[PDB]
């Protein structure tokens, strides 16, 4: 379990990562849709992040 | 068509089993993710300014 | 053994709580078509 | 005239029937429902709820 | 005037054909696609998601 | 009967959590219902609160 939430904040992170070459410049629409996308995988990470402290 | 009839005889048991959302979740998911997005890119907005 | 008969009627009540579920079911097809 | 006047009645009768054929299942469903819940609140009483004497 | 009226017939009747054959399809993966979700989201609330006494 | 105490507070926690999140900024009517959800699930909380101590 421990291992699948790192996938899951990377997988997030690289959109985090990715998300920060649109807004500059003044592409502020293309890096609304990329947030939004890492939302489904933050939920992920914040239900598996609870759970593996619970389990310790 | 009487197919259609085995298809949402199925179908019809679908929304029991597992009952669709109410409408207050389904007005307040989505009302909640205006605010995650935006304020997710408020800390993005003033970071990067 | 009266004892017995509470875990028998609980029983009879668990048909109907799947024959009630059927009725259900059957009022939401035609409710569709 | 005869041909298309006897036409009309089996337009008629043909919509007359299936919409009876609707409303039968509708009531049938509505006839199980109610006997489905006849015999689970009649014990429910014989148990704890209906008065002295109940098994429970 | 014949032959070509009844060539007719064979040119919309095999039209139809076809098209009736293409509709079968799309109806009978939708019938194993309804019948496929049956027997996995039925099973799952056994589990541990449709009430007490399920075996989780 | 202690565990399934837990789960319908922490529903209503969760309703009570995520009602804190609507009444700010202006917006009364959302919390309002978001309460008035929360009473169906005190009253069980109530009832069993009170027989887990008699139990006891």
């Amino acid at each position: 379990t421990e291992r699948q939430r790192d996938a899951q904040q990377l997988i997030a992170q690289r959109w985090y990562e990715k998300a920060q070459a649109a807004l500059d410049r003044g592409n502020e629409q293309l890096a609304r849709e990329a947030l939004g996308q890492r939302q489904s995988y933050q939920s992920h990470t914040e239900a598996l992040g609870k759970s593996l402290g619970e389990q310790r | 068509e009487r197919i259609e009839t085995k298809i949402l005889e199925l179908e019809a048991e679908r929304e029991l089993l597992n009952p669709p959302p109410s409408p207050l979740d389904k007005k307040f998911e989505q009302w909640e993710e205006q605010q995650a997005v935006e304020a997710t890119l408020a800390a993005m907005k003033a970071r990067r300014s | 053994a009266p004892e017995d008969l509470l875990e028998r009627l609980l029983g009879e009540m668990e048909l109907e709580l799947i024959e009630l579920r059927r009725a259900l079911a059957q009022t939401i097809a035609t409710f569709k078509s | 005239a005869l041909v298309e006047q006897v036409r009309g009645q089996l337009q008629k009768l043909e919509r007359k029937y299936l919409e009876l054929k609707s409303q039968k299942n509708l009531y049938l469903a509505r006839l199980k429902s109610a006997i489905a819940a006849q015999k689970i609140e009649e014990i429910a009483g014989n148990l704890d709820n209906a008065s002295a004497s109940s098994l429970f």
